């Protein structure tokens, strides 16, 4: 917050107050809907057929039941075939390309691969050095802040192998969206694939359903009566579509530079006062609002979100301050 | 320091008349204050002073 | 530091209920029969499987944690302050603690109870890839003692197996002084500097 | 009882003046020759805290 | 249960070998057995010829300080079974066309 | 000779090229100099599978017998005590020890109020 | 009356002792126990049945090779004459001096003298050089002086050795000297044990670091790290690549080599596909998972060397690519550089004429290594002690002058081709010139181990399988005994994995009990890092005979390797130190394991030495990977527990114990659970740990906490203070015996280092100057005597 | 190191029955607070100092540079 | 290229081949005098009062569940007697693998725990 | 800016290092300083004062 300003903190997130005639079910099922879905998640097994005029891979997948995954993770059966029929081939093309490359490609054998005293004192050794220590300033920063600064199907199988590479069937469980099998036919020449694996880190990847920025929202325990949601990641536009749920007018954020370029800088300010006082709300330590404000006012004095770092202090209009600094 | 982690710095040289003494006439050679106690359950310290005067006698 | 021989039975009497607790925790995780044997190849099955898994091993431990720490808190709201020898005023351990001059009940009561479960990160006692947390358990022992649950208390002692996880627990505070400390310095110069 | 061997140069020092050092004319560092205390940056922004520029001055 | 035993052999009679699973040679091919008496222990060589393999094998002589080999045939329309000793070879087959392949002393 | 995919040679043990890519129509051991029809060698099969736990999941943790995952209530860190919460005024707080800094000082015991979730920690 | 053992004294028994010095042997056994792994170790290097590990190291180096140049005159490819040179025996005298010219005959030196001239207690090291013109045609012999090399105290190249304490007095030594540091420059330094991989033993890994060797490389590796007689190692290491293939990686001279390992494989011995695939998928063949990552491997080999059919012709290969690197003389063909790879690289525990084991046991890894990946056995926890052993500071001493021989004998090849090309008249065979050559060579090897001992510096030309340079010696502090003692036995894993942000290496383990102190370990930054080992912990220092141990496994039904190929955790692979000698049922396994122990302790069976370690490992499901592998060698941590079945000592390493059922006491023994119980539970804890007296009454950073005072009092620096020149002693004036003590304080003969006295203390506020851990000391007993020190 | 003369905290002189001490343990046969008894040793003070006195200067003494050992 | 001491095996006897009959490999130890016994079980047994364990290790030697799969590979006398064959019972010149192979080897009784000497209050 | 000198001997501080040594002149000697009149001891309580 203080040193970097990131527009890029570690964990952003989102605060949803939810309206009253709002279930719990209904906010839950609602989480489940903006949240993240890779196909990896409702895939049960994949089972792979090989055989030896080419070398041919019988690619079947078996999804959990169609009501387990609606009620899990609020995917239809027609967004799971839309990920396969699109992003998912494609990929994985995609990555059988480039493993036959490198087949191709040519290890070259005989050429080769290209203070601790201190922090070997105990406690009081190391005490004994600090004792008599006259400090010229605070403390160096740490290693952390220097690292810092059937014919529906016949024709949609003929539709998917026309926009592919080397499918040569393709088919989905329609009706109770259990299964999904297509079949991969490759060169004769090729040498053999650990497909299975292949698939597998391909499905990892495959996106089901995902709001831009958004991870999981999750559902938390009413905290102090206000009834809340709450999501890893940041897009406040997205949720704006969702004013049947929630307060649009009264979404809140970790993230102070989605706010102030969402919504201005005095929200900013209010952003970063708040996010500051919850660091040490956290530890149960008390600190004056009067000193938070200060330093917020302070760090939006440009109208923008400055750090205390170089760029901040490189305002000053003070040389002999600056020449003191760095 | 006794042999159980309560270390201690010396505040004052006592003056024997100055200290407190005992039925037994004696005055401590050295003081250990109470409040040094109950955060660090140091209870083998109380077993040994126990077993230390039993000994001594 | 002293209970009064009425307060040394109240305390070794609730301790007695601790007895079965590890066994039911596990019968609970496992999902089996809440009298499952603690034997069970099944049960034993279950723990292995759990073994295997952080975030398994981890409910085990959370929900295991939760029943033996029930009893602890039986056993010192019985004990203290009815069952001690010397009653506040008198009692000097009692006073320095609620009066704020030092210690806390909490440190009383580690003194004249027990000591209490042994936690480490949130979980409880390590276990080694043969299922047994020490060479003296049998794999998959479901004794809370096993787990470092310890009966034992200051005033009287605690067993080789106790001390042993009570060095863990000791320990785990120093090493995360070590290894996880962030220095604040840098970030109070550079707000001083532009703030002065 | 175990008597702690001293680990640390304890010894006090004292100033009033003393041997400066040729380029800032400033205290130099010493103790065993006299050498000034360092009133550094912590305590500078402390003596502005304050708003006592008397004593920083 | 109970067995009882027919004849015991205490000759050269047939000999084991281990190549590899699967392992089977041409019709033809026929194996020359040769045996040396160290101290009061037998030990065995095997060599094998055909048109274009060689196969040979040798008793592993720590295993045989402590363990004797025996081949069993088994009568189940009675008790009865026939033993012959019989020793274990660690066997290889060579191939004639590659065997002696080589490249130069130094390739400077 | 054969076991699924990969074929040995009868003769020496080495492995017979893969027939699919020899120009002729017999495969040649290029170790021992053997002969072997193209037509013996057709259309064998390999069954690979994804391991159970290749794909971690809400729903894949369900699958199994244990329990995966822990309610709101289970959710209680630490033993229980007599200490007036400081925000709330409640009588129970629930506590953890640690020794922290070094081995000198005495413990310190941090709190979490039973009913209104205040947490604080004491050297005292 | 015959009772469990009280409290005494020994008054008597003590100031008697004090002024009649035994003139027979120590009355304190378990002090020169606590010593015994530097004193061993340091011995190591000169007794052995096999001319001492100097002496196998100086035969591992072999010759070093150069040729002149020179003639013939003929067609000819000829190089010259050949120079070979090599070190056929090493050799340390105790320290003596000659005062001066006409080497007027040499005296004794003892320590004292060297702590009061403040120089380096030290022997002379001498080298046997063999110096052979053309193959042996004419070979040149000559004792070269190579300086005076520091000497452990009381180790068999020490005067004091064999010395009884009367004749220790004698001398000006402390009347139990224990001895196992050196005196380099008047300060007393150490070796400190090191915490190193445990031997010959293929451990499966998963480590982050693996990933980043390469975007194909995944976190799966097998590490396996091979010792040699001379107690140097090597490490092999396979990665599993995500797309199958399997790279055999090594290092040499400090550079990272990788070999596909099937090459490895088809060098070794003469084989066939079918012999590895054997070796690897045994009966497993139903496996898909297996059998596509072997087709893999195999199909691969091929296609990339698909001229390499013959054993010869893989060596060839080998030998072209790595000549260079390895060093080899002209006269060298390809095929020799070949093996030479292999016999200084590749599994180096199984030795140059054990080819066919080092085939099945890397068939072993590449087996266990597929069995991690697909989850089947889980990894092995390198910072658990159930999977370390430890460097000792004599086999590490030896190690560097290993090195520093062969640098020596390099330095000799570098001034002869200086010579030749300089054009300078060269004859081999003439003495005057093997002479004149030796004189510009620097041979002052002493001087080297000298400047170890005193920087702690490690200057080496491959890394000596370590993962730092420095903080390998350390002062002796004497600030008190109890410090000194504690040196001795200290443990840690070395500044490497210090700077390493997990906790995971600071933890307190249960793979630990009865081996490493859970107390006595430092707060603050090294918190964790450093340990002691506990006081009954042993180290061994010999390898034990081993060689009747297969003919003993064969006789209990394993089925012997040469002729059974089998693979895979479905049964039970036997190992020795290392080699596989055959394959059973986990079954019979189980019972192999229970009769070895129960005949190794019942001391009938002759070959079978006590202190064998029997890691059995059941199958399980995702555990371990199995086996039943045995131990005998040097550096291993061994403990005395008792076996209930006969009713006698047992020994035990910390490979074994995770598997074992042992008791903590006679009472707490469980039917058809227990197998041994303790001798009693002050065996885990370490000796400074022990003496802190009622401990289990203390919370447990007070009692970690009083093994830091302990170390850091104003105590007894020792009693011969007066033919010493140390340049800083506490000494407190007046110590008394403590009224409670701990029994084993005088089983370490803790009076004669008297570190405290008998306070009467009170628990009183009164002065008001006692708060916030200040204390008051009374004014008259300070003047009248109370903890005066020097 | 030698005995103390006082005991630290009672003043009383203890420093002239070290060596009848020990000729009591040893001659007499006498236990340590039987002999300690017999010498005038009252106090625990005072008991503890001829009780826990290691005469370590018995060790020192065996050091003497002055003779030709 | 005959080894030092070695000679030729000349004369080999007879190995009679053929609910059909079995092929058995067995292991004994060394020490135990093969030509004089009589008993043999399908668990424990003894030779010469002295008692051994009998071991069903077909499972190593082969697989149980599949064909094929056999390490060992049986070689009778020729029509020559001078000579080996590759033993085959299936007119296809398919070796014979073995139908059994069995480990006789040693045992040993450990003792029970004494609890009443070893469990003391 | 200079060219390293005879490979060894490490370089002679030019004006800019001299400013800029550690902390640097700035910080070292103007923002904070060695005073003279003053003093430092360890420290031992006191309820009498
Ligand atoms: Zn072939
Ligand atoms: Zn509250
Ligand atoms: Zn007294």
């Amino acid at each position: 917050i203080v040193m970097t300003a990131s527009a890029a903190i570690k964990t952003p997130q989102m605060t949803l107050p939810i309206w009253n005639d709002v279930s719990d079910e209904q906010a839950d099922t609602f989480c489940k809907s903006i949240s993240k879905v890779l196909l990896s998640e409702v895939i049960d097994k994949v089972i792979v057929t090989e055989t030896t005029a080419a070398r041919s891979y019988v690619i079947h997948m078996r999804f959990f039941d169609n009501n387990e995954y609606s009620e899990e993770y609020d995917v239809s059966k027609e967004e799971l075939q839309n990920v396969i029929s699109n992003q998912f081939i494609h990929l994985l093309e995609a990555a059988i390309v480039k493993e036959i490359k490198k087949q191709k490609r040519t290890p070259d054998i005989g050429v080769a691969v290209p203070n601790s005293k201190r922090l070997e004192e105990d406690n009081d050794e190391e005490q004994s050095h600090k004792k008599t220590k006259q400090a010229v300033s605070y403390d160096e920063p740490d290693e952390d802040e220097i690292e810092t600064m059937n014919k529906v199907q016949r024709d949609r199988q003929s539709a998917i192998i026309s926009h592919h590479r080397f499918i040569t069937k393709y088919n989905f469980d329609d009706e109770s969206g259990k299964w999904c099998e297509f079949k991969l036919e490759l060169a004769a020449d090729t040498e053999k694939l650990l497909m299975v694996n292949i698939v597998e880190e391909i499905c990892r990847k495959s996106i089901i359903r995902q709001i831009p920025h958004i991870d999981r929202c999750v559902h938390p325990e009413p905290e102090n009566g206000k009834r809340v949601l709450v999501t890893e990641g940041v897009n406040f536009q997205a949720m704006w579509d969702q004013e049947a749920f929630i307060d649009v007018d009264g979404i809140t954020s970790n993230d102070v530079a989605a706010v102030l370029k969402t919504y201005g800088v005095e929200a900013a300010r209010n952003t970063i006062v708040n996010e500051i006082n919850n660091v040490f709300s956290r530890y149960a330590i008390s600190v004056s609002f009067r000193h938070l404000d200060l330093i917020a006012d302070m760090m939006t004095r440009q109208g923008t979100y400055l750090a205390f770092n170089r760029q901040g202090m490189e305002t000053s209009t003070s040389s002999f301050m600056k020449m003191s600094y760095e | 320091s006794s042999r159980h982690g309560q270390k201690g710095v010396c505040s004052r040289k006592w003056p024997t008349i100055d200290m407190p003494f005992s039925e037994t006439g004696i005055q401590p050679d050295i003081i250990i204050n109470p409040h040094a106690f109950p955060s660090r359950m140091t209870i083998g310290m109380f077993v040994e002073s126990l077993a230390g005067k039993a000994g001594a006698l | 530091l002293r209970l009064t021989a009425e307060g040394n039975k109240w305390r070794t009497d609730i301790l007695k209920t601790s007895v079965d607790t590890g066994r039911e925790a596990a019968a609970e995780v496992t999902n089996l029969d809440k009298d499952t044997p603690a034997d069970d190849p099944e049960l034993l099955k279950r723990l292995q499987e759990i073994l295997r898994d952080n975030n398994k091993s981890g409910i085990l431990d959370a929900v295991t944690s939760s029943k033996v720490n029930a009893i602890t808190s039986q056993v010192v709201s019985k004990c203290v302050p009815d069952g001690t020898m010397k009653k506040f005023p008198c009692n000097s351990m009692q006073a320095m603690a609620l009066s704020g001059a030092k210690g806390s009940n909490v440190n009383v009561s580690q003194i004249m109870c027990l000591l209490g479960q042994q936690a480490l990160e949130g979980r409880r006692v390590p276990v080694m890839v043969s299922g047994k947390t020490l060479p003296s358990f049998k794999p998959y022992e479901t004794d809370a003692m096993a787990g470092g649950y310890v009966k034992g208390r200051f005033y009287s002692g605690i067993k080789p197996q106790e001390y042993y996880f009570h060095c863990m627990a000791g320990r785990e505070g120093l090493i995360d002084t070590a290894v996880k400390t962030s220095r604040s310095g840098y970030l109070q110069r550079c707000l001083t500097k532009q703030l002065e | 009882y175990q008597r702690l061997r001293h680990m640390v140069n304890d010894k006090f020092q004292v100033r009033s003046t003393g041997p400066v050092n040729s380029l800032t004319m400033q205290p130099v560092k010493g103790r065993k020759r006299h050498g000034g205390i360092r009133v550094g940056e912590m305590e500078r922004d402390a003596l502005i805290g304050h708003g006592t520029s008397f004593l920083l001055q | 249960s109970e067995i009882e035993i027919e004849s015991v052999q205490d000759q050269p009679s047939v000999a084991v070998g281990s190549f590899f699973k699967g392992f089977r040679a041409p019709s033809d091919t026929t194996f020359d057995l040769y045996k040396k008496k160290k101290s009061e222990k037998d030990e065995f060589v095997l060599h094998g010829e055909n048109e274009r393999l060689e196969y040979e094998g040798y008793t592993d002589s720590s295993s045989q300080a402590s363990n004797q080999y025996v081949v069993g045939l088994f009568n189940p329309e009675k008790k009865s079974i026939q033993l012959y000793k019989a020793p274990v070879l660690v066997s290889k087959v060579v191939s004639k066309s590659s065997k002696n392949l080589r490249g130069p002393k130094i390739k400077s | 000779s054969v076991v699924g995919s990969l074929i040995f040679c009868l003769d020496c043990g080495d492995l017979l090229e893969n027939p699919n890519a020899v120009l002729g129509s017999n495969v040649e051991c290029s170790q021992c100099k053997a002969i072997y029809p193209k037509s013996q060698f057709s259309n064998l099969k390999v069954v690979t599978t994804t391991a159970d736990d290749a794909f971690p999941s809400s729903l894949r943790a369900k699958k199994s017998v244990v329990k995966t995952s822990l309610k709101k209530n289970e959710l209680k860190d630490g033993a229980t005590i007599k200490e007036k919460c400081p925000q709330c005024g409640n009588e129970e707080m629930n506590y953890h020890t640690l020794q922290l800094r070094s081995a000198d000082e005495g413990a310190t015991v941090f709190y979490t109020c039973t009913s209104c979730g205040y947490k604080f920690r004491t050297n005292n | 009356p015959g009772q469990a053992r009280t409290a005494d004294f020994r008054t008597l028994e003590r100031e008697s002792r004090f002024i009649n010095p035994p003139k027979d042997k120590s009355a304190f056994p378990l002090l020169q126990e606590a010593v015994q792994p530097h004193i061993g170790s340091f011995n190591a290097l000169t007794e052995g049945p096999d001319g001492g590990l100097l002496n196998l190291g100086v035969k591992d180096i072999g010759e070093k090779v150069i040729f002149d140049g020179k003639p013939l005159n003929s067609n000819s490819g000829y190089l010259g004459n050949k120079l070979s040179v090599s070190v056929e025996q090493v050799s340390i005298a105790k320290p003596m001096s000659n005062d001066g010219v006409s080497s007027a005959v040499e005296r004794k030196v003892y320590p004292s003298e060297s702590r009061q001239r403040l120089t380096s207690y030290r022997g002379k090291l001498l080298l046997k050089l063999k110096w052979s013109v053309n193959n042996g045609e004419e070979n040149l012999f000559e004792v070269r002086d190579c300086g005076g090399l520091p000497v452990m105290l009381q180790s068999n190249r020490c005067h004091l050795n064999k010395m009884s304490p009367y004749e220790l007095v004698q001398h000006k030594e402390e009347s139990d000297e224990i001895g196992g540091y050196f005196i380099v420059n008047g300060i007393e330094k150490l070796i400190r044990m090191l915490i190193v991989q445990r031997r010959n033993h293929p451990m499966a890994i998963i480590r982050p670091s693996f990933a980043n060797r390469g975007a194909s490389y995944s976190h799966y590796g097998i590490q396996i790290r091979s010792v040699r007689p001379d107690q140097t190692s090597q490490t092999n290491v396979l990665h599993y690549l995500n797309d199958g293939q399997v790279t055999f990686r090594f290092s040499w001279r400090k550079n990272e080599y990788l070999v596909p390992v099937v090459m490895i494989l088809k060098a070794l011995c003469h084989t066939s596909d079918r012999e590895i695939f054997d070796g690897i998928i045994g009966n497993d063949v139903k496996d898909s998972f297996l059998t596509d990552r072997l087709e893999l491997l195999l199909r691969g080999f091929k296609k990339r060397y698909p001229h390499l059919q013959n054993r010869t012709q893989v060596l060839q290969y080998l030998g072209d690519k790595f000549r260079v690197v390895f060093q080899a003389s002209p006269d060298q063909s390809d095929l020799e550089v070949g093996q030479e790879v292999l016999d200084r690289i590749v599994l180096v525990h199984l030795g140059k004429d054990g080819s066919q084991d080092k085939f099945r046991m890397l068939l072993f890894m590449i087996r266990k290594l597929y069995s991690l990946v697909a989850g089947e056995c889980s990894p092995d926890n390198p910072d658990a002690t159930q999977h370390q052993e430890v460097l000792l500071g004599g086999f590490l001493y030896g190690m560097i002058l290993k090195e520093k021989i062969d640098e020596y004998l390099q330095n000799i090849i570098a001034q002869v081709r200086m010579d030749i090309n300089r054009g300078m008249a060269i004859n081999f065979k003439d003495k005057r010139y093997m002479s004149r050559v030796l004189m510009r060579v620097n041979e002052n090897i002493g001087s080297k181990m000298q400047y170890f001992l005193s920087t702690g510096n490690l200057v080496s030309q491959s890394g000596l399988d370590l993962q730092q340079v420095s903080g390998y010696t350390v002062v002796a502090e004497k600030i008190n005994f109890y410090r000194f003692i504690s040196h001795f036995r200290m443990v840690h894993r070395g500044s490497f994995f210090a700077q390493l942000k997990t906790t995971t290496v600071r933890k307190l383990l249960p793979e630990s009990w009865g081996f490493l102190c859970p107390v006595h370990t430092p707060d603050g930054s090294p918190c964790g890092l450093l340990n002691h080992f506990a006081h009954k912990c042993r180290i061994s220092t010999q390898q034990s005979d081993v060689s009747r141990i297969p003919s003993i496994l064969y006789s209990l039904g394993v089925a012997p390797a040469s002729h059974t190929f089998a693979a895979g955790p479905s049964l039970c692979c036997v190992q020795i130190d290392g080699k596989i000698i055959g394959w059973v049922s986990h079954e019979q396994g189980k019972i192999i394991a229970d009769t070895l122990r129960y005949w190794k302790v019942e001391g009938k069976t002759p070959g079978l030495p006590i202190d064998l370690e029997i890691g059995y490992v059941p199958p399980s499901t995702r555990g371990q990977y199995p086996g039943l592998y045995l131990f005998g060698g040097h550096s291993r941590m061994l403990r005395p527990v008792r076996y209930l079945p006969l009713d006698k000592e047992d020994i035990v390493g910390p490979f074994e114990q995770v598997y074992m059922n042992i008791a903590v006491t006679p009472q707490e023994i469980q039917n058809n659970v227990h197998t041994h119980v303790e001798f009693t539970p002050t065996n885990i804890l370490s000796i400074l740990a022990n003496l802190t007296p009622f401990s289990d009454f203390n919370q447990s950073p007070r009692n970690m906490y009083q093994c830091q005072m302990g170390k850091q009092t104003m105590g007894t620096p020792g009693v011969a203070l007066c033919h010493r020149s140390d340049n800083k002693l506490y000494r407190l004036q007046t110590g008394q015996t403590p009224i409670v003590k701990a029994n084993l304080y005088d089983d370490y003969g803790m009076d004669n280092f008297p570190n405290g006295f008998n306070a009467v203390v009170a628990v009183i506020s009164y002065t008001g100057y006692d708060m916030d851990d200040a204390m008051i000391i009374n004014k008259s007993a300070d003047e009248r005597g109370f903890g005066y020190g020097t | 190191m030698i005995v103390p003369v006082r005991c630290f905290s009672c003043g009383k002189v203890v420093g002239d029955k070290w060596e009848s001490y020990l000729n009591l343990l040893q001659e007499d046969e006498l236990d340590e607070g039987t002999a300690l008894s017999r010498l005038g040793l009252k106090r625990y003070c005072c008991r503890r100092m001829i009780l826990t006195h290691v005469d370590l200067i018995e060790k020192f003494l065996r050091y003497n540079p002055l003779e030709k050992r | 290229s005959i080894p030092d001491g070695f000679k030729k095996c000349k004369h080999l006897k007879n190995f009679p081949l053929n609910k059909q009959q079995q092929v058995w490999l067995i292991k004994f130890p060394s020490n135990v005098d093969i030509s004089k016994l009589k008993s043999l079980p399908v668990t424990t047994m003894t030779i010469d009062k002295h008692d051994y364990k009998i071991m069903d290790d077909t499972d190593i030697e082969s697989s149980l569940t599949q064909d094929n799969l056999s390490n060992m590979t049986l070689l009778v006398p020729s029509e020559s007697k001078e000579s080996l064959k590759i033993a085959s019972t299936a007119k296809d010149n398919a070796p014979l693998q073995f139908d059994k192979v069995f480990s006789v080897s040693e045992t040993a009784k450990i003792p029970a725990i004494d609890y009443s000497k070893v469990r003391v209050p | 800016k200079a060219q390293g000198r005879t490979s060894g001997k490490v370089p002679i501080p030019g004006v800019k290092q001299a400013l800029e040594k550690k902390e640097g002149l700035f910080r070292k000697h103007m923002m904070g300083k060695r005073v003279n009149y003053a003093a430092r001891s360890v420290i031992s309580p006191d309820p009498n004062i």
